[PDB]
C-alpha cells in the first residue's frame, strides 16, 4: 500500500489538545518528506529522516512524528487556540525542491 | 631501465583515447545545430563509436602480439586522428558516424595494447600496480572527456575543434611513443571477425534510447549475437591459427575473470543510467545537473583502479577483487535507500556528519576502481606471453559487454516490478484531493504523477539491492581468481 489517512480531529476548548494521526505504508512512509497543512498553510514539516520544521504560528505548542510500527505520522497538539480551527491535512511531499505535494481527505479541528 | 617512461607514454595514449569517448556527451547539441537534426536519431555518434571500440578490439589486441605494441599504438593514433578529422569534416551526420567508428575502433585498441605493455615489461607480482596507473588512466579520462569537449568549445567556439585538437595530440603521443617504447606472420583474421560481428550484433541490439526496454531490432540481432559467437566458437576448432591459443591457458580462472570483469561492467551501467533518471525524475534536476550527480561515482573509480593495484602486489588479487566488490556492495545497499529528499541528508558520525547522495556514490565508485587492476593482473596471470594481446582485449570487452547487459537485464525487471508498484500505489493514495487548486482534474493528474514517483522510487530501490547482491556473488567468485 502507499496511503494517506487522517484521522483524530474533534472539538476541543481552548488550552487544549488533540493527536492528529496519519496512516501510511512503510514502503513509502520513510522515502519522502511528509507535512501537515492548514485550511492552504504549512504547519509543520518532515524529512524523510526526521528533520522537523514549523511555521511562526506554532511556537513550539505541536509537534509532528513518526510511528514506524503502525507507519503513522502525527501532530501532538497541545494548548490548541480558537486560531487553529481548520481542517488539517497531511501530505506526502512528491519533490522537495519544488514543494509539490499530495493529500487526502483532510480531518477537521474546532477550537 | 626505461619501463617507467614507455609505460608513461602509453599511459598518455590511453588517456587521449579515453577522453574521446564521452566527449560528445558535451557538444550533441552543438552537432545538432551543424548536422540539421531537430530536438533523438543522433544515437549513431554514440553507438557507432561503441561498435568500432568494442567489435574491433579482440583482433587489434591479438595483432600486437605479432606486429608488437609500439606499432599498433601509432596505427591506432593515427586511426584516431584519421577519424577525428573525418568527423570534423562532416557536413552529414553519414559522415560523423563513420568517423566515430573509426576513432572508436582506434580508441579501442589502446587500453588492451597498453595493459598488455605492462604485462610484458612488469612480472606478475609487481605488475598489479602498473595496470593500476593504465587503468586509472583510462576511467581518468572517460570521466575528464565531457569537460575537455566544453573547454574547447570556449577556446574556438565550434564543436569541430575537438576533433581538430585531436590531431596535433594524436602526433605528439605518437612521437612520445616513437621515442619511448622498446624497438623492434598472420592472425586469426576470420575468428576476429566472426567475433566482431558477433560483438558488432550483441552491441546494436543491446544498447536502448516506456513500456519496453530493447529496440524491436533488439531481438533478433541478440539471438544472432549468439549464433555469431557459435559459429566463432565453431570455426577455431577447425582454424589453424586461434585468435586465443589455448595452449597453457587455464581457464578455470580466466572466465571467472572475465565473468566478474562482466558483473563490475553491469553495476557501474546501472548506475550511470539510474542514477541520472533519479535526478531527473525524483530529484527535479535539468539533464545536465543530474548527469553532474555522477561526479563523485566517476572520481572514485580512477582513484580505486590506482590504489588497488598497489595494494594488490602485496594482498593479492582475489583478496583486492572481494574486498572492493563488497565495498562497492556496500555502496550500492546505501544507494538503495535513498529518499526523494536525499540531497538534504546525511549520514551522522555522531561528531562529525557527510552528505548522503555524494558519499554513497564514492563508496561505489571506489569499491569499482579496486577492481579493475587485480581482474586485468589475474586474467594475465594465467596465460601466455604473446596472449597478452588477445587477453587484455578479453577482461575489456567483457566489462564493456557486461554494461550492455547489465543495464538491459536490470531495466527489464525493473519495468516488470514498476509496472506491479505502480499498481500498488494507484490502488492506495487518497482516490482524490480535496481542494486542488486547478480542479479535479489537476487533482487525479497529479495523483497520477505522486503514483508514478512513488512507483520509481520503489523500483529504484531493487535495483540497486540487486546489484548490490550480484557485486556480492562477484565478491566471492573473486575468491576463485588467480593466484
Amino acid at each position: 500500500q502507499g496511503q494517506l489517512v487522517e484521522s483524530g480531529g474533534g472539538l476541543v476548548q481552548p488550552g487544549g489538545s488533540l493527536r492528529l494521526s496519519c496512516a501510511d505504508a512503510g514502503s513509502i512512509f520513510n522515502k519522502f518528506p511528509m507535512a501537515w497543512y492548514r485550511q492552504r498553510e504549512l504547519v509543520a514539516r518532515i524529512s524523510s529522516g526526521g528533520s522537523t520544521n514549523y511555521a511562526d504560528f506554532v511556537k513550539g505548542r505541536f509537534t509532528i512524528s513518526r510511528d514506524n510500527a503502525k507507519s503513522t505520522l502525527y501532530l501532538q497538539m497541545n494548548s490548541l487556540k480558537p486560531e487553529d480551527t481548520a481542517m488539517y491535512y497531511c501530505a506526502r511531499i512528491i519533490n522537495s525542491a519544488s514543494n509539490i505535494a499530495y493529500w487526502g481527505q483532510g480531518t477537521r479541528v474546532t477550537v | 631501465t626505461s619501463r617507467g617512461i614507455a609505460i608513461s607514454a602509453g599511459g598518455l595514449a590511453v588517456l587521449l583515447g579515453a577522453l574521446d569517448t564521452y566527449v560528445v556527451v558535451s557538444i550533441v547539441t552543438d552537432i545538432m545545430r551543424d548536422v540539421g537534426i531537430a530536438v533523438q536519431r543522433v544515437t549513431p555518434i554514440i553507438t557507432g563509436y561503441l561498435l568500432g571500440y568494442i567489435a574491433a578490439m579482440p583482433l587489434l589486441g591479438r595483432a600486437s602480439d605479432r606486429f608488437g605494441r609500439k606499432l599498433l599504438i601509432q596505427i591506432s593514433l593515427a586511426g584516431f586522428a584519421l577519424g577525428s578529422v573525418i568527423t570534423a569534416l562532416a557536413t552529414n551526420l553519414d559522415v560523423l558516424v563513420a568517423g566515430r567508428v573509426i576513432q572508436g575502433a582506434a580508441s579501442g585498441a589502446l587500453l588492451p595494447v597498453t595493459l598488455a605493455l605492462a604485462a610484458d615489461l612488469w612480472a606478475t607480482h609487481k605488475r598489479a600496480a602498473v595496470l593500476g596507473g593504465v587503468g586509472a588512466a583510462q576511467e581518468l579520462g572517460a570521466v575528464l572527456g565531457p569537460i575537455y569537449g566544453i573547454f574547447v568549445v570556449w577556446l574556438f567556439h565550434h564543436w569541430q575543434a575537438v576533433f581538430w585538437v585531436n590531431v596535433p595530440l594524436a602526433l605528439i603521443a605518437m612521437v612520445l611513443i616513437h621515442i619511448s617504447l622498446p624497438p623492434r606472420q598472420r592472425v586469426d583474421v576470420t575468428g576476429g571477425l566472426l567475433l566482431a560481428l558477433a560483438l558488432g550484433l550483441a552491441t546494436i541490439g543491446l544498447y536502448n534510447a516506456g513500456k519496453q526496454v530493447l529496440p524491436e531490432y533488439g531481438p533478433p540481432l541478440i539471438i544472432g549475437a549468439v549464433i555469431a559467437a557459435v559459429a566463432f566458437l565453431v570455426w577455431e576448432r577447425f582454424a589453424r591459427t586461434r585468435l586465443l591459443d589455448p595452449a597453457g591457458v587455464r581457464f578455470r580462472p580466466f572466465l571467472i575473470a572475465l565473468l566478474v570483469s562482466l558483473v563490475t561492467g553491469g553495476a557501474l551501467m546501472v548506475t550511470l543510467v539510474n542514477v541520472e533518471l533519479f535526478g531527473q525524475g525524483v530529484l527535479g534536476l535539468d539533464q545536465d545537473e543530474a548527469v553532474f550527480l555522477l561526479a563523485r561515482f566517476l572520481i572514485a573509480l580512477p582513484v580505486g583502479a590506482l590504489l588497488g593495484g598497489w595494494i594488490a602486489t602485496r594482498v593479492g588479487d582475489r583478496a583486492v577483487t572481494a574486498v572492493g566488490l563488497l565495498i562497492a556492495a556496500g555502496g550500492f545497499y546505501l544507494i538503495a535507500q535513498w529518499p526523494a529528499d536525499v540531497l538534504e541528508s546525511r549520514h551522522d558520525l555522531g561528531f562529525v556528519s557527510l552528505p548522503t547522495l555524494d558519499t554513497d556514490l564514492a563508496i561505489a565508485g571506489f569499491g569499482l576502481g579496486l577492481v579493475i587492476a587485480p581482474l586485468t593482473s589475474a586474467a594475465l596471470r594465467v596465460v601466455p606471453a604473446a596472449q597478452h594481446g588477445i587477453a587484455s582485449a578479453a577482461v575489456v570487452v567483457a566489462r564493456m559487454i557486461g554494461m550492455l547487459i547489465g543495464i538491459a537485464a536490470l531495466s527489464a525487471w525493473g519495468l516488470y516490478r514498476f509496472n506491479q508498484y505502480l499498481k500498488e500505489q494507484l490502488a492506495a493514495l487518497p482516490p482524490a484531493p480535496a481542494d486542488f487548486p486547478g480542479g479535479q482534474m489537476a487533482g487525479q493528474m497529479m495523483r497520477l504523477r505522486t503514483a508514478t514517483v512513488q512507483a520509481y522510487v520503489l523500483q529504484y530501490g531493487e535495483i540497486f539491492a540487486i546489484t548490490a547482491g550480484l557485486c556480492v556473488f562477484g565478491a566471492v567468485l573473486g575468491l576463485f581468481i588467480a593466484g
